[PDB]
């Protein structure tokens, strides 16, 4: 019995017994198996999180060597400490609940077999991205996720949408991975070494430029992972594939990768205060956009993808104030009222006979689901941070940090964190109230028809409703703790400012959050409920903004014309006229015709004549005369028969 | 015809149709089409630049025209921008001093040496 | 365990093919021991750091150093820049 | 529902329901297949675990920055910062 | 081995030449005519000469036995791709399951593919005289030369006294072999 | 799951067509009743009625097939036609 | 022997009229022998080591056993040794996989394919720039009437490229070798490391060798012949092209070049350094506009050849083994795409456009499988040989040149965006309505597939295991003072 061991080989098997023995099995058994070794994968994870905090003694598995070349030498190495445990009880967590979901959830889909192998290769790769010792078996399961995602958002093969919508998520992740492999290239370079151990033992020495290089290039990729506003647009593209994989690709696993990335560096980081910055401010404007863009929408995925992206920019701007701890944490915890959303939102759209996912379709369900609404709603109310909720110790202290960040212009992100805080309650209880206070919209046999969903469904939610309500209480102290020493990052002592940010609040700041978030709801719905009218407007002006943020802040349009058919376009211009062009004229076509035009002048020569006895009489005596004035010329001066010698040529062949 | 690109292309053209192209995905899906999901009847004459306007290229946007969207998105940012740069100016004054280590700044703790205790070490 | 003596290009006629095979030779063996010597410094380093955690700072500072002055010296050269220039001249 | 389906379309997955009749012998089989490996893998696996701290004493640790200190000193080496 | 009959195949010729051209002899999809080509195409299968005979007989047996295995195997391919049904059994039997070997499989199964596992045991079994570990010894044997008391230590102790002395003192000679740059 | 059928189909559109307002009668409603003749349904109305039917069994008429539908038994036949509806 | 084994060659062919079992079991043996020498051969040394002679004028028939040398010279070290592992591997794939679509004129057939296998073979066997250049030459008249006779429809076109653009730049070689013939009256690879031309003359010399390598690799802006022979050849001269012939223009850089015009390499390395980013980007641009599978699948060759060529001009130890592991990889991967293309699609449908290919998955899932796993094979997903090679490659690149480099990074993204815009259109939707439904893969195409994906994934998870042949390679070349 070794954990770690044990950890990483049993999700292996979930994911690769059903591609071998698929047929002879069938999806009945591959369904209950991979569930089964997701579950004790899980249960092994909780005990050897139990004994860590026990006693913070990682293990380390060391196997065979990668590569051994010059000085680059690269192991197949795993540890699992405390931030590496963290991600665990997230993925494993959540990908057991899902895995037991989707047993309900595509009870009638004929190709079950294939989606529950995925679903556990992407657990399998993502135990093996958190838990290697090395950037290199990070970038392994940083590729390998991106695979898995492509084949999951493009199950539903014959589907077009989601087959674009696959390639969208894979390139822009591919677009990540470069800018991931520059930064490989030169952390090897600088430190001679991708292990963890070596870079965090000499990177307070390093040079701040080149320090600066790497983390930049490594900002980079987690950007593309973590979906801030650089490149989101496959975040909701993502919505085309089953629910049970948004559930495990929006909470737990895909997304937070980003987030992993940059908790790994946090060691290299404390040294680039120009990156943290960048970091900062982009999380900011990550968390409005996305909540901009939530408020306005009507495709229920889509809201809970987008508030996705409000909760990794807020997680952004944690980082961003080293307050790494504060972000761990709030991964932890979003990751399972996350979740929960998404499964409760799965629950709705299958209690519709026509399974649609427009809010503006619903309206009256508060009595035909009582418990799909109670789960929905203790997941809201986490996400709002209500007192006493999981998501209250995690959101709060971390819009708190930015008051109390020993840096002055931070002042600046307070507000925006602030607004994005409230933003968030409007579209949580816009999906509220349109789906199960509003008064019915859809025709009256989907309300005959609208029932609950199997146990394969509920139990899950359950499980996750109590992990919801209770977690954060639970594990406060191990995170967010006075001198907690669990995860045992080196934050430089002028950068830590955890205890200014709690002495030094206000009443002010420190409450109102919290008044603005329980007004916001109650304000968003009476007015629904009392005066439609402020709501369904029909300004000119305002139906364009409306319609701004619903096109996701036109950035889809943006990147799809001015970069990607662009793009395409200046193929068009080097696949034919450079390649096609220019270069078959330097080529086999301009050399043909030249050669015919030549060919033809030389035999022509002596075309037109007659009598071949005169025409080459006449021609030995041009030859003579010709060669001795030419060689007349070159005595005189060799520079200026070269022309003559040109002309003589042109006349010949042309 | 329409663009550019495809006009570039008329001298390219000897004998070949010189064909108005339109965005597959833009055709109405619910007339008939021998395939349904391409949009396409057989037979049917392929602009030059056909792999740019089929159902398989990029999505094309109608709501907005190209440029009053570059006009919106770059102004979101400016916007957005230029008031937090605006706002870091009004900002008030912190209440506390900020913390101090020990050993002029624990600058032994943090590596350091004596001959280098700017590069390493605290605020003291 | 084979220790071929050592043989340097400063000594050799460049006829023997023998000779300048073992200077060849010679010369990448000994920039693999040195490559060998910058990874015991990496390895201790490795150790040093993970017994000391937020002290390494102070107990490793030797080790780090060394790594990070042995980095740029102890990789591979290749020996045609050697055998091919004369650095006396 | 359910629809028709081509049955010469092998797949590797069983393709469309796939529910062999003699699924309850084959899953044996398989679960048999799955703790022999985790089994093996586990044990295997063993030798190359450790801990990470308490692996090596003070006196090693001391003595070799001590002889990092003795080799920077033989060659000329200042510190960083040290100017 | 040796398996050859020229009395058998001067009659198989003109068993054959009753028969219409593989390319039209089973166009009609009677079954008289049908089991008759079932027999003569599973004559294929039947191996009709080994390794003495083609090695020591004459061109002429050759080049009649080559003819007739030409038919042979289009009637066969013919009959089995159009009619779905194996020429065996001897009347056309659908039982495609099993025994049916391709002309490649035994060389690319019993030759090429043990090559290659033989390939990639050397390679793995080759890897070990890597130059990398002969520096490792070479390291600590010098360190063992120069210093011999670190011997008498014990076993545990030793490593890590091998890794002092190689920390401290710089154990290569790159620097002897460069004598010309003083 | 859940299935309809042609009776129920007729059932529901006769139901919707009692609900109408602007109808001339209500026991006056045929499978084979002409909107625009019988129930006297002006060119808007029977517009109306055509969202209210693609409204009640959640389906999507185009134009050149909605302004084709002038009987109720061609509306009944049309929505059987689709499967998901 | 070789008159009993010619008698049994005769004997197979008067009775069963088909050589092609025979050229089978030759190049099987031919595999089991080279594996047995890789036995024999002795790693803890850089010296040439199963040496011989032939043509010498005391033994013109035999080996040469004279205290002269005027012979052509042959023998192995590590890095020779690597190659000729490659191909004796892919030999015999190639001859079966055509198998069953060659009927007329097979014997022919199969007998140009076996030649040009048994030629490069023996290229990398040779020892000096005369022998190296003589079978470098040979291929191009068995090429030229192979895609000839056996091309599809625009294959005159293809022979005539083929041939041309090849001798074209092998002339500007052979000038090269001419002139070191007479300066320095040797000729052989053993020694030539010793002979240090001014610089002069090297920077000549180079100019001549480097047209040779541009033409052969290909590099921009030389390129546009590979496409159309490619995507005209048949099956068996795809991938002998992509998968062996290519690479003799990287050993050629590491063997012919480097050595010898050390200084002057020095010296040209940025102008490489351009030539190849402009390779990686362009051609990986122009890729994104092709409508023939055969074409794209071709142009990916050229960019991963870039990226090789950037790995082997770095003057770094990785850089050199990332470009070694580079093209052995794609030396796997390239010929089992091409397999997918021209051998699985064509034989079925016999066409190469991309508008008829739509949704295969749904009657061949397997072969949809194995279109996926290539896929990601070649756009380097780690745990294949191909991320090792690029990834290395890139590290010095980058090392060499750190902007240069830094920018070559963008091809992870290039690849990934032509070959997975190729893989979407032909699992996803649904099945076209142009092509009628065909069987999925057979028990041969799986055979060959299986193979390549197995050595890409084995050299992917240890690439290591290459280095015991390799370790003196990757310091003879580097030039530091
Ligand atoms: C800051 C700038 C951010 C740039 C991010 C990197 C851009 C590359 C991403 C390419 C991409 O994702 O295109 C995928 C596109 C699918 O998009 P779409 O059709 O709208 O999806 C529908 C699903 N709902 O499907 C396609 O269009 C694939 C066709 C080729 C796309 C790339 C064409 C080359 C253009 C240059 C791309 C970037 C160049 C390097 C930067
Ligand atoms: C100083 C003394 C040393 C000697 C150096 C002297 C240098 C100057 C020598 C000048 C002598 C005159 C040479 C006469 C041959 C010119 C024949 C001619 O006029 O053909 C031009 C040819 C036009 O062909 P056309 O079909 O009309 O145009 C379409 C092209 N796509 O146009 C072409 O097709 C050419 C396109 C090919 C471009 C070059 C191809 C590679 C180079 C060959
Ligand atoms: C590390 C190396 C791991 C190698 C894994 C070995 C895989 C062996 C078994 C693969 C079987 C997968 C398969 O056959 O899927 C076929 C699938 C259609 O299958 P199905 O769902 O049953 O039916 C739908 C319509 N008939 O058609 C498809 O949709 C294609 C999806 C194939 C999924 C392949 C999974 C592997 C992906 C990782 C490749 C990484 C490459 C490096
Ligand atoms: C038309 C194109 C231009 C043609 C110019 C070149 C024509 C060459 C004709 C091919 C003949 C070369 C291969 C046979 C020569 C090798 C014979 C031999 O015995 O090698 C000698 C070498 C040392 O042997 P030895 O010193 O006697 O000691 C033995 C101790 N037991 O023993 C060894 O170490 C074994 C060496 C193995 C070499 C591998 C050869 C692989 C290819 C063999 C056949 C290639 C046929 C190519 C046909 C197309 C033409 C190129
Ligand atoms: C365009 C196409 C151009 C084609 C080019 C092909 C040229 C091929 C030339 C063949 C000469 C190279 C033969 C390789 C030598 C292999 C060998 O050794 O064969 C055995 C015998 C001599 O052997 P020996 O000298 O005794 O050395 C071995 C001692 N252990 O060797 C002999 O006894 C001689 C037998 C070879 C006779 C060749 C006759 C020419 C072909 C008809
Ligand atoms: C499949 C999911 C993972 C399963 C892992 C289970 C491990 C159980 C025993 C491990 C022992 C071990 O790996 O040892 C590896 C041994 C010797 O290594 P070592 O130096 O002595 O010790 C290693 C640990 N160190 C260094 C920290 C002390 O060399 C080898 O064998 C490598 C041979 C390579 C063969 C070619 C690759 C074939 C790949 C096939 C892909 C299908």
């Amino acid at each position: 019995y070794n954990a770690i061991s044990l950890i990483i080989i049993l999700p292996c098997i979930s994911w690769l017994f059903p591609l071998f023995f698929g047929r002879q099995l069938g999806y009945v058994f591959v369904t209950r198996m991979t569930s089964t070794l997701i579950i004790i994968t899980t249960l092994i994870t909780y005990y050897y999180f139990y004994q860590l905090l026990g006693n913070n003694n990682p293990i380390n598995l060391e196997l065979f060597n990668y590569l051994n070349i010059d000085y680059l030498d690269i192991n197949y190495n795993f540890e699992i400490d405390a931030l590496t445990i963290t991600m665990l009880l997230a993925i494993t967590t959540i990908s057991s609940m899902v895995h037991i979901y989707s047993i309900g959830y595509m009870e009638t889909d004929p190709h079950q077999v294939r989606f529950f192998s995925l679903l556990s290769m992407f657990t399998f790769w993502m135990i093996i991205l958190v838990t290697g010792s090395n950037y290199f078996v990070l970038f392994v399961g940083w590729e390998f996720i991106g695979v898995t995602s492509y084949l999951l958002i493009s199950f539903w093969v014959t589907r077009l949408q989601a087959m674009k919508s696959a390639l969208s998520a894979v390139l822009m992740n591919r677009f990540g991975d470069a800018f991931f492999v520059l930064g490989l290239c030169v952390i090897a370079y600088v430190f001679g070494t991708l292990n963890y151990s070596t870079i965090f033992a000499t990177a307070y020495l390093i040079n701040t430029d080149l320090l600066v290089l790497i983390m930049l290039a490594l900002f980079i990729a987690a950007m593309a992972k973590s979906a801030q506003f650089g490149l989101h647009n496959w975040l909701t593209l993502a919505m085309e594939g089953p629910t049970p994989v948004s559930s495990l690709l929006h909470a737990a696993t895909l997304v937070t990768a980003g987030i992993y990335l940059l908790l790994r560096s946090a060691n290299i980081l404390e040294y680039t205060p120009t990156v943290l910055f960048i970091i900062l401010w982009i999380g900011a404007l990550t968390t409005l956009s996305a909540g901009l863009i939530a408020i306005c929408s009507n495709d229920l995925k889509r809201i809970i993808a987008l508030s996705t992206m409000s909760q990794l920019g807020m997680m952004t701007i944690a980082i961003g104030l080293s307050a790494y701890n504060l972000a761990l944490f709030h991964l932890l915890g979003h990751a399972f009222f996350k979740a929960l959303l998404f499964m409760s939102a799965g629950s709705i759209i299958h209690s519709i006979l026509n399974e649609s996912q427009d809010i503006r379709t619903y309206g009256g369900l508060l009595s035909y689901l009582p418990y799909t609404y109670i789960c929905i709603t203790i997941a809201s109310l986490s996400l709002m941070a209500m007192p006493g909720l999981t998501g209250y110790y995690t959101k709060d202290i971390i819009i708190e940090s930015t008051y109390g960040s020993y840096s002055i212009s931070n002042y600046v992100v307070y507000w925006i964190a602030y607004l994005s805080a409230v933003l968030t309650c409007v579209y949580s209880m816009k999906i509220l109230y349109l789906t199960f206070y509003s008064n019915p919209n859809n025709n009256t046999i989907t309300y005959y028809n609208a029932h609950e969903s199997n146990i394969y469904i509920t139990l899950p939610m359950f499980i996750l409703a109590i992990f919801a309500m209770f977690a954060g209480w639970i594990l406060k102290d191990i995170y967010l703790g006075v001198g907690t020493d669990f995860v045992g990052t080196h934050i430089l002592p002028n950068n830590f400012s955890y205890f200014d940010t709690e002495f030094s609040i206000t009443q002010f700041y420190k409450l109102l959050p919290l008044i603005s978030a329980i007004l916001v709801s109650i304000l968003i719905v009476v007015l629904n409920e009392f005066f439609a009218i402020v709501f369904n407007l029909n300004n000119k002006y305002i139906n364009t903004v409306y319609s701004i943020f619903n096109q996701k802040l036109v950035s889809d349009q943006i990147l799809n014309h001015f970069i990607i058919f662009k793009g395409l376009v200046t193929s068009g211009n080097i696949a034919h006229h450079v390649d096609k062009g220019s270069l078959y004229r330097l080529g086999p076509v301009g050399i043909n015709r030249l050669l015919n035009k030549a060919s033809y002048n030389v035999i022509n020569l002596s075309s037109n004549t007659r009598s071949s006895l005169s025409m080459n009489s006449m021609l030995i005596l041009i030859t003579i005369v010709s060669l001795l004035l030419l060689v007349l010329v070159m005595n005189v001066n060799f520079i200026i028969v070269i022309p003559v010698l040109i002309s003589i040529l042109y006349i010949l062949f042309s | 015809i329409r663009a550019s690109f495809d006009k570039a292309e008329e001298p390219m053209l000897g004998d070949y149709p010189d064909i108005d192209p339109f965005p597959a995905q833009l055709k109405n899906p619910y007339k008939k089409y021998d395939d349904q999901q391409d949009r396409r009847n057989l037979e049917e004459p392929l602009s030059v630049n056909d792999d740019l306007y089929d159902m398989w290229s990029p999505d094309r946007f109608t709501h907005f025209k190209n440029q009053d969207a570059l006009k919106y998105f770059i102004g979101f940012l400016t916007i957005f921008f230029g008031a937090s740069y605006v706002a870091t100016y009004f900002v008030p004054e912190k209440a506390a001093i900020p913390r101090e280590f020990p050993y002029e700044g624990l600058w032994k703790e943090s590596g350091g040496t004596e001959k280098s205790k700017a590069f390493f070490g605290q605020r003291s | 365990h084979q220790r071929p003596e050592l043989v340097s290009f400063d000594d050799i006629n460049y006829n023997d093919h023998k000779k300048v095979r073992e200077a060849q030779e010679s010369y990448t063996r000994e920039q693999f021991i040195r490559l060998e010597a910058l990874k015991t410094v990496r390895k201790a380093l490795e150790k040093c750091y993970e017994e000391s955690g937020p002290n390494h700072f102070e107990d490793c500072k030797n080790l780090a150093e060394q790594y990070l002055d042995m980095l740029p010296t102890h990789r591979l050269q290749g020996y045609l820049g050697y055998q091919r220039n004369d650095p006396s001249k | 529902g359910r629809y028709p389906f081509p049955k010469d379309v092998i797949s590797m997955t069983g393709g469309w329901w796939a529910n062999p009749s003699n699924w309850k012998l084959n899953g044996l089989f398989a679960t048999g297949i799955a703790v022999g490996l985790a089994l093996w893998v586990s044990t295997a696996t063993l030798p190359y675990t450790r801990r990470r701290e308490g692996i090596t004493s003070e006196s090693d640790i001391s003595k070799w920055n001590a002889a990092a200190g003795v080799w920077r000193e033989r060659h000329g080496k200042i510190s960083t910062g040290e100017a | 081995l040796r398996a050859y009959n020229e009395e058998k195949e001067l009659a198989l010729k003109q068993r054959l030449s009753q028969l219409p051209p593989p390319g039209k002899a089973f166009v009609t999809a009677k079954e008289a005519e049908l089991a008759e080509l079932a027999e003569i195409a599973a004559l294929y299968k039947t191996d009709r000469v080994g390794i003495l005979d083609i090695l020591l007989l004459g061109n002429k047996h050759a080049r009649l036995y080559r003819d007739n295995t030409a038919l042979l195997k289009d009637y066969y391919y013919n009959g089995r791709r159009i009619l779905d049904k194996i020429p065996v059994k001897v009347t056309w039997e659908i039982k495609r399951e099993g025994a049916e070997k391709e002309d490649w499989v035994n060389q690319m199964y019993f030759l090429y593919a043990p090559s290659l596992i033989l390939l990639l045991i050397v390679m793995v079994y080759k890897s070990r005289e890597d130059i990398t570990f002969w520096a490792k010894k070479e390291l600590d044997q010098r360190v063992l030369d120069k210093h011999p008391e670190i011997n008498d230590a014990p076993e545990n102790e030793r490593d890590a006294l091998i890794v002092e002395r190689i920390i401290a003192g710089d154990y290569d000679k790159l620097a002897s072999l460069q004598k010309k740059a003083t | 799951a859940h299935v309809l059928t042609k009776d129920m189909i007729q059932e529901r559109i006769v139901a919707l067509l009692e609900s109408f307002d602007k109808v001339n009668d209500a026991k006056n409603i045929t499978a084979t009743a002409n909107l625009t003749s019988d129930l006297g349904l002006d060119s808007l109305d029977v517009v109306e009625v055509v969202m209210a039917i693609e409204e009640e069994f959640g389906l999507e008429i185009p134009d050149h097939d909605a302004d084709e539908i002038k009987t109720v038994q061609q509306a009944i036949d049309y929505v059987s036609a689709q499967p998901a509806a | 022997i070789l008159l009993s084994s010619l008698y049994l060659f005769n004997r197979i062919l008067a009775w069963q009229g088909n050589v092609k079992h025979f050229y089978l079991f030759a190049s099987n043996l031919l595999l089991l022998f080279i594996v047995v020498l890789y036995i024999n051969f002795n790693t803890f040394s850089n010296s040439f080591q199963f040496n011989f002679e032939l043509f010498n004028s005391l033994n013109p028939f035999g080996l040469s056993n004279s205290d002269i040398s005027n012979g052509l010279l042959f023998g192995i070290d590590g890095l020779s040794l690597t190659f000729i592992l490659l191909t004796v591997l892919l030999i015999p794939l190639t001859l079966l996989g055509n198998w069953y679509n060659i009927n007329f004129n097979s014997n022919l057939y199969y007998t140009l394919v076996l030649a040009i296998g048994l030629v490069i073979l023996l290229n990398f066997w040779a020892l000096d720039y005369i022998s190296f250049y003589i079978l470098f030459e040979a291929t191009l008249p068995l090429l030229f009437i192979l895609i000839h006779i056996y091309g599809s429809s625009d294959s005159e076109r293809a022979s005539f490229y083929v041939l041309m653009f090849t001798l074209s730049g092998s002339l500007f070689m052979l000038l090269s070798i001419v002139v070191i013939s007479i300066v320095l009256n040797t000729t052989n690879f053993i020694n030539h490391n010793l002979f240090v031309l001014s610089l002069d003359l090297q920077t000549i010399i180079w100019l001549g060798l480097f047209i040779a390598i541009m033409v052969k690799t290909p590099l921009f802006p030389i390129h546009v012949w590979l496409p159309v022979v490619h995507s005209e050849s048949p099956l068996a001269g795809s991938m002998i092209l992509a998968g062996l012939i290519l690479k003799l223009a990287l050993y050629a850089i590491l063997r012919l070049l480097l050595p010898l015009l050390c200084e002057a390499q020095i010296l040209y390395t940025p102008m490489i350094y351009i030539i190849s980013l402009l390779t990686i980007i362009l051609t990986s641009l122009a890729t994104l506009r092709q409508i023939d599978l055969k074409v794209i699948i071709a142009y990916s060759s050229i960019s991963h050849m870039g990226i090789a060529i950037l790995g082997v001009c770095s003057n770094t130890s990785l850089g050199i083994y990332g470009s070694i592991v580079l093209g052995v990889a794609h030396g796997f991967v390239s010929p089992a795409l091409f397999l997918i293309v021209g051998g699985i699609l064509y034989d079925r449908y016999h066409i190469r456009i991309v508008n008829y290919y739509k949704g295969l998955t749904t009657y061949m899932p397997q072969l949809a499988t194995y279109i996926i796993i290539l896929s990601f094979a070649n756009i380097g997903t780690p745990l294949t040989g191909n991320f090792t090679g690029e990834f290395l490659s890139l590290q010095g690149g980058f090392i060499r040149n750190p902007i240069i480099g830094g920018i070559s990074c963008i091809s992870v993204l290039l690849a990934a965006i032509y070959q997975l815009k190729l893989t979407n259109k032909l699992t996803g939707g649904i099945s076209s309505i142009y092509m009628h439904r065909t069987n999925d893969v057979t028990i041969r195409e799986k055979f060959i597939m299986n193979i390549l994906i197995i050595s890409t994934l084995i050299i992917g998870i240890c690439p290591q295991i290459m280095y015991n042949l390799l370790y003196w390679t990757v310091n003879n070349y580097i030039y530091i003072i």
